[PDB]
């Protein structure tokens, strides 16, 4: 080499920094990122019992780390900060079944997020929170409160089926995404397991798509 | 197909052992032994017609 | 003396040649159908180039 001693020492320092960057990147690679969205009353803050900037939550279930980001605090225009979340595994959308106006702007937000120009290859885990409470409420009063055009009996089955069919029918990019809908019980113990299953399935689909086998 | 389906790692973007066109190289590597044996056979003892 | 070998004109040779030609045609048809429906999920599931 034509270097001096100090130049060689600087090169050695740079190599050490490169090694540290490699280890940190490989460590950060072993994680799953989720975009937690929904109304303020949806219950997103209590979605997983395992537990102003972006709201961040982290949990590990069955040897898999998950970082959920809530970005409802950011009240600026979403167009100029939504591209920072294009490289995430899935969008977890929580809907409040009981409240009617809440679920209405929940449909608005669902359509807005699903029809973005960035999230054209990402899927939604749709948690229909407040299942049985809204079931009793719909026993008391029909779904005509918000879904006025909808015609159905007072049974919970028809109303819940219509609501799920709606929330899946606002979707337009059905070619490269798939919604995973889950009726959320008050004491549901399958939430983390459901997220695990959905993440594994979508990662398998991602392998299939890059390898061209899908 | 097996390697793609089995790996549970979230970071499966690494494709240095599967995908792209390395599969063609592996096929050629498998057939290289037969090519070599045929070459040696035809250079050291060629078969010939007999009456 | 008579010379003995497998022949192109003896009946067994004709049968073997016909069977080989039939196999060639069958594989050609398979390749043609694969190329025609190249962008379909069943065809993409099996590695197309391979």
């Amino acid at each position: 080499c034509t270097l001096s001693a100090e130049d060689k020492a600087a090169v050695e320092r740079s190599k050490m920094i490169d090694r540290n960057l490699r280890e940190d990147g490989e460590k950060a690679a072993r994680e799953v990122k989720l975009l937690l969205l929904g109304a303020d009353n949806s219950g997103k803050s209590t979605i997983v019992k395992q537990m102003t900037g972006i709201v961040e939550t982290h949990f590990t279930f069955k040897d898999l780390h998950f970082k959920m980001f809530d970005v409802g605090g950011q009240r600026s225009e979403r167009k100029k900060w939504i591209h920072c979340f294009e490289d995430v595994a899935a969008i977890i959308f929580c809907v409040d079944l009981s409240d009617y106006n809440r679920m209405h702007e929940s449909m608005k937000l669902f359509d807005s997020i699903c029809n973005n120009k960035w999230f054209t290859d990402t899927s939604i885990i749709l948690f229909l929170n407040k299942k049985d409470l809204f079931e009793e409420k719909i026993k008391k009063s029909p779904l005509t409160i918000c879904y006025q055009e909808y015609a159905g009996s007072n049974t919970y089955e028809e109303a819940a089926a219509y609501i799920q069919c709606q929330f899946e029918d606002l979707n337009k990019r059905k070619d490269t995404k798939e919604i995973y809908t889950h009726f959320t019980c008050a004491t549901d113990t399958k939430n983390a397991q459901f997220i695990f299953d959905a993440v594994t399935d979508v990662i398998i689909k991602n392998n299939l798509k890059d390898c061209g086998l899908f | 197909v097996l390697l793609v389906f089995e790996a549970k790692i979230p970071t499966s973007f690494h494709r240095k052992w599967w995908g792209l066109n390395l599969q063609f190289l592996l096929v050629f590597l498998c057939t290289f032994m037969q090519i070599v044996i045929c070459v040696i056979w035809l250079y050291t003892a060629p078969p010939s017609s007999y009456r | 003396k008579e010379i003995e070998f497998l022949s192109w004109t003896e009946p067994f040779g004709i049968a073997l040649t016909l069977f080989a030609v039939l196999g060639i045609f069958l594989t050609a048809f398979v390749l043609g159908v694969f190329i025609k429906f190249r962008n379909t999920p069943i065809v993409k599931a099996t590695n197309r180039e391979l």
